[PDB]
RNA sequence: GGGGCUAUAGCUCAGCUGGGAGAGCGCCUGCUUUGCACGCAGGAGGUCUGCGGUUCGAUCCCGCAUAGCUCCACCA
RNA sequence: UGCCUGGCGGCCGUAGCGCGGUGGUCCCACCUGACCCCAUGCCGAACUCAGAAGUGAAACGCCGUAGCGCCGAUGGUAGUGUGGGGUCUCCCCAUGCGAGAGUAGGGAACUGCCAGGCAU
RNA sequence: CGUCGUAGUCCGGAUUGGAGUCUGCAACUCGACUCCAUGAAGUCGGAAUCGCUAGUAAUCGUGGAUCAGAAUGCCACGGUG
RNA sequence: UCCUCCUAAAGAGUAACGGAGGAGCACGAAGGUUGGCUAAUCCUGGUCGGACAUCAGGAGGUUAGUGCAAUGGCAUAAGCCAGCUUGACUGCGAGCGUGACGGCGCGAGCAGGUGCGAAAGCAGGUCAUAGUGAUCCGGUGGUUCUGAAUGGAAGGGCCAUC
RNA sequence: CCGACUUACCAACCCGAUGCAAACUGCGAAUACCGGAGAAUGUUAUCACGGGAGACACACGGCGGGUGCUAACGUCCGUC
């Protein structure tokens, strides 16, 4: 690359509340803490509940019962 | 780097096995990753463009390329040679390790998750993807940005037809759907 | 009427057709485009103008992948 | 029509000049070059002056 | 690519052949290096050397680079000096004049083409 | 009638009108009406003929038209000197040869072909004679 | 045949070296009025005659057509 | 010398496209890496420099393929130079030159010089 | 007493979804009220116009009639003033 | 008046109150050179994004571009990008084209001096054709060329130039 | 909202067949024109120079065409 033209690119810290820390070459400046990792993000357990369907006729059947 | 070993570990084997290729250099490449913000009031005013350079200067630390109209049109009202938007190619080791943070922080920030479409596979292999606000990179400081941006990645490989490419982002397990 | 107009025509055209024995510094062809291209010591001049280099017979050739017609000079 | 003529007079201590044309209601600056200048016989620097 | 080589060479190649000198033609591949040079006549070679030849081949660790672009460049101009050729003009081909092909034109004006 | 709805120049040369014909064979219908004289149709001739045959054969089985008035003929008016430019452009022909097929049919017995093609032939300006198609 | 024109429901600038449609009146809705005019206050407004061309883009450039206005259509 | 490949040509579509198959010892391409010589209105993509693990996928080359493109006779027709005739906006006769489109058909190029590999 | 710091805010509470209690044969059209969430417009108001001379104006609560449930009204009472 | 096409009859020319168009300029870079690059449109996908900005890829191969009217050209690009720059130089010119003539145009090469390139080479303005004005009379700047007795000067000449 | 579905609708690129063009050419003659060799012929018929002019209102016929009405003993050109 043109050495003086780009901002300056280095490795940092991602430390992270899954478990997961990361040190991947970066642009911050200092060291970092990561709300969601890839390993926590409710998409590999989340979809199943995430649209929240149920069912009319049980709410029927549940809040009174003949 | 991370990536980029595991690609040459993993992904080729699973690959060639799965899809039943002759040789070994037959799998499906990355060869760039493109960044683009097309920003509109780039001419209603310049400064604009510079603070879409910082932008971009932070996803990635290349500085952009501030790109200009072709053809002049008008329902647009821009004349043939203004500054329009501003573009970053990401190629080898810079765009694997681009590609790393992307796949393991900054798509688990869009807001309203529920996974990237599978329609937009341009019908040769090349992903393509626009988020909403840039904001989602962790190397964007949310206290220091005035002016809500966004803009669209757009990753080349080199498949056959855009099946094998959604077989290499798959074996690289994107969150599609 | 609106038409009347028309320029003073400029004369174009070969001069000396293939097989002339032409002088140094003769002027073959005049013409706007290069309808004919320089060969084997012909000139092109500012208004693609040929004229001939060197003394000989004039001799157009047909050669090139295009088909373009050239013009050169023996000797 | 807008077009405004000049004279580039020479720099060596002749009063050769050449005869230019600058463009001088859209382009202010002073025109400068490096012309041949036949009586010292030197490629010398001309500047733009009024004619 | 090939064509865009080609696009890049033509315009040295017509306009040289319009002149009517003995051109020293370049060749470079990654693994080797090729010249020659080719009279007037335009078809028909005169002196001619490569990386490929062992006598050049048998003097370095390897056959494509710098180096021995600067030997097969000295042997080329050797066999056109011992042909009589003394001022050829030099065909980069495309190729910058740059690296190996620099060092191939250093090579032949410091052995005697005085192209 | 029949003009064409854009074209290049405003006013055409007259130009000669002499070699033989093109469209000499039934290409489309069955029964064609081929002109042996020589002359110009007009954009009116070709809108007469056109509804007389219309009338002939009640409609039913297809028309063709195949020639097209696409040569502007023009006029200078009354009371007008010689000079003073090339006249307004009034109405527009259509250059016919011998040989020239100008309509054809099908759907109708060669009888209604006939007497239909009498009917549409009695209207124009050029002789004119009865084909049907080869193979 | 030559000029000059066509822009809210009617009358008029703005076309002016090509990128904002500008007023008085007519109109709507409030307010004052015993009510109606008058006055006050706030407003949506228009194919820039039309149709194709002409550059990115036409109130602007061009051609053709419509419609009204004036000048000319003399010499035997 | 038998073939294959690289280069510079001759030639300009019978030489180009398409479909299918094929070649990596050598050569070529892809490839590995690049603070570097050198480069990018950002990017080792290109350009360039170090190299040789793999592959022949792509690219390139070779081979079959009438799906196109392309070439194309013999005859005829249009036209026209010269002389003559008529019903003279157009033609006709004696004569000389003879198209274009189309038809039978042709058709998956050929060739020179050098260098390298294979037993040759 | 704490907090809030002049912001569309810890202002405003509309509107909308879910969950409900009561009354009533019956709350979809069409009741009231509660909880959770959502948090529109509005940043003191043009032309004009209205009420009030003292416990009045202004502001804050409470009750009654009607009434199964249904008042930001009506009729009353006090509080600061 | 000047330029482009047709008229115009396959060299040049060729008319009319015949048929369509434009100019009376622009440029210190839009010129020179070196090095690099290839378009119109359509399809697919994509954040604000709308038939139309930007980005990827494709199909297509000049259907684009030339500062400008049309024509002839253009891929070696004459089209588009960057570096370095003033050859948008001076005196000349074989040999031609073109016109009645005044004129107008093309020009390899030579002498001096320079630009780009490593070097061969290119550069005496722009892709070409329009972009304009003869003489007289003055003005401006150089030049011992004459200087109406002699020494100057005025004036006049020549060269550049309004 | 999603317009699901259509009526015997219109309509762009495409493809197949058909025509036309002075300002169209992926093709292209005859004659003409220019240059070289050759034989015959022609009272040098060609070229340059110098003396002298005249003429610059043309007409019709054949062919190619432009105004016009494929009108004119019309007008304007090319060649004879
Ligand atoms: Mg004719
Ligand atoms: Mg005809
Ligand atoms: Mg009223
Ligand atoms: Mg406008
Ligand atoms: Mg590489
Ligand atoms: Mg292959
Ligand atoms: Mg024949
Ligand atoms: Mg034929
Ligand atoms: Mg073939
Ligand atoms: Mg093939
Ligand atoms: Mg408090
Ligand atoms: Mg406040
Ligand atoms: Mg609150
Ligand atoms: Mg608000
Ligand atoms: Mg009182
Ligand atoms: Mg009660
Ligand atoms: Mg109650
Ligand atoms: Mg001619
Ligand atoms: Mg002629
Ligand atoms: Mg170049
Ligand atoms: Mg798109
Ligand atoms: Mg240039
Ligand atoms: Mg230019
Ligand atoms: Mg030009
Ligand atoms: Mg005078
Ligand atoms: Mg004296
Ligand atoms: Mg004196
Ligand atoms: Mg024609
Ligand atoms: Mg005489
Ligand atoms: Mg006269
Ligand atoms: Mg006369
Ligand atoms: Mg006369
Ligand atoms: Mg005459
Ligand atoms: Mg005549
Ligand atoms: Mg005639
Ligand atoms: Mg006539
Ligand atoms: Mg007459
Ligand atoms: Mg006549
Ligand atoms: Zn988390």
């Amino acid at each position: 690359m043109k050495k003086d033209i780009h901002p300056k690119y280095e490795e940092i810290t991602a430390s992270c509340s899954c478990g997961n820390v990361m040190k991947i070459r970066s642009t911050v400046g200092h060291d970092l803490n990561l709300d969601v990792c890839s390993k926590c993000h409710p998409f590999f357990t989340g979809k199943q509940r995430d649209v929240a369907t149920g069912g009319r006729v049980d709410r029927f059947n549940k809040r009174f019962n003949i | 780097a991370k990536l980029h070993d595991y690609y040459k570990d993993e992904v080729v084997k699973k690959l060639m096995t799965e899809f039943n290729y002759n040789s070994v250099m037959q799998v499906p490449r990355v060869e760039k990753i493109t960044l683009n913000m097309g920003v509109g009031e780039a001419i209603a005013d310049k400064k604009l463009l510079d603070n879409a350079a910082a932008d971009l200067a932070a996803i990635s630390g290349q500085k952009p390329l501030i790109t200009k109209a072709r053809k002049s049109v008008a329902g647009f009202k821009i004349r043939q040679g203004y500054p329009i938007g501003c573009k970053v190619t990401l190629r080898g080791e810079r765009m694997w390790e681009f590609f790393e943070r992307l796949i393991t922080i900054a798509v688990p920030r869009i807001r309203d998750f529920r996974g990237l479409s599978a329609k937009s596979f341009d019908g040769r292999g090349n992903y393509s993807m626009g988020v909403r606000e840039q904001i989602i990179f962790p190397e964007i400081d949310y206290d220091k940005v005035d002016r809500v941006r966004g803009l669209d990645i757009t990753i080349t490989t080199t498949a056959k037809s855009d099946e094998e490419g959604r077989a290499l982002l798959a074996a690289f397990d994107f969150p599609f759907r | 009427t609106r038409n009347g107009r028309d320029s003073e025509a400029k004369r174009l055209g070969v001069k000396r057709f293939g097989g002339e024995s032409v002088l140094a510094g003769s002027i073959i062809v005049r013409q706007r485009g290069t309808k004919f291209h320089a060969g084997a010591n012909v000139g092109c001049g500012r208004d693609h103008t040929l004229f001939a280099k060197a003394d000989g017979k004039v001799k157009f050739e047909v050669k090139g992948p295009k088909n373009r017609k050239f013009i050169s000079i023996e000797a | 029509g807008i077009r405004e003529k000049i004279k580039l007079v020479s720099s060596a201590g002749t009063g050769h000049f050449y005869t230019t044309t600058k463009n001088k209601r859209t382009k202010p600056e002073k025109l400068e070059l490096k012309k041949f200048d036949p009586v010292v016989r030197q490629h010398v620097i001309y500047k733009e002056a009024k004619i | 690519k090939k064509s865009a080589r080609i696009r890049r060479a033509t315009r040295a190649r017509r306009k040289l052949q319009e002149l009517g000198a003995t051109r020293l033609v370049v060749h470079r591949t990654p693994r080797h290096i090729y010249a020659q040079v080719i009279a007037p006549n335009g078809s028909e070679v005169l002196v001619a050397a490569s990386t490929v030849e062992k006598a050049i081949a048998e003097q370095l660790k390897y056959t494509g680079n710098k180096d021995a672009a600067a030997a097969v460049g000295k042997a080329v101009a050797e066999r056109a000096l011992e042909k009589g050729i003394k001022d050829v003009s030099f065909d980069r081909s495309g190729f910058q004049y740059h690296g190996r092909v620099q060092a191939l034109a250093d090579a032949a004006r410091e052995a005697g083409l005085q192209f | 009638m029949l003009q064409p709805k854009r074209t290049k120049f405003r006013k055409m040369h007259k130009g000669r009108n002499r070699g033989l014909a093109q469209g000499t064979d039934v290409s489309f219908g069955s029964f064609g009406l081929k002109a042996v004289g020589r002359g110009r149709l007009t954009a009116r001739q070709i809108e007469a003929a056109r509804r007389a045959m219309t009338r002939a054969v009640k409609r039913q089985g297809k028309i063709w038209i195949r020639v097209f008035p696409d040569k502007p003929i023009t006029e200078k008016p009354l009371a007008v000197r010689m000079g003073k430019g090339k006249g307004n452009v009034e109405y527009w022909v259509a250059l016919i040869q011998p040989g020239k097929v100008l309509y054809e049919m099908d759907g109708v017995p060669e009888e209604l072909a006939r007497e239909a093609f009498k009917l549409a032939a009695a209207k124009l300006p050029i002789k004119t004679t009865f084909v049907t198609k080869t193979v």
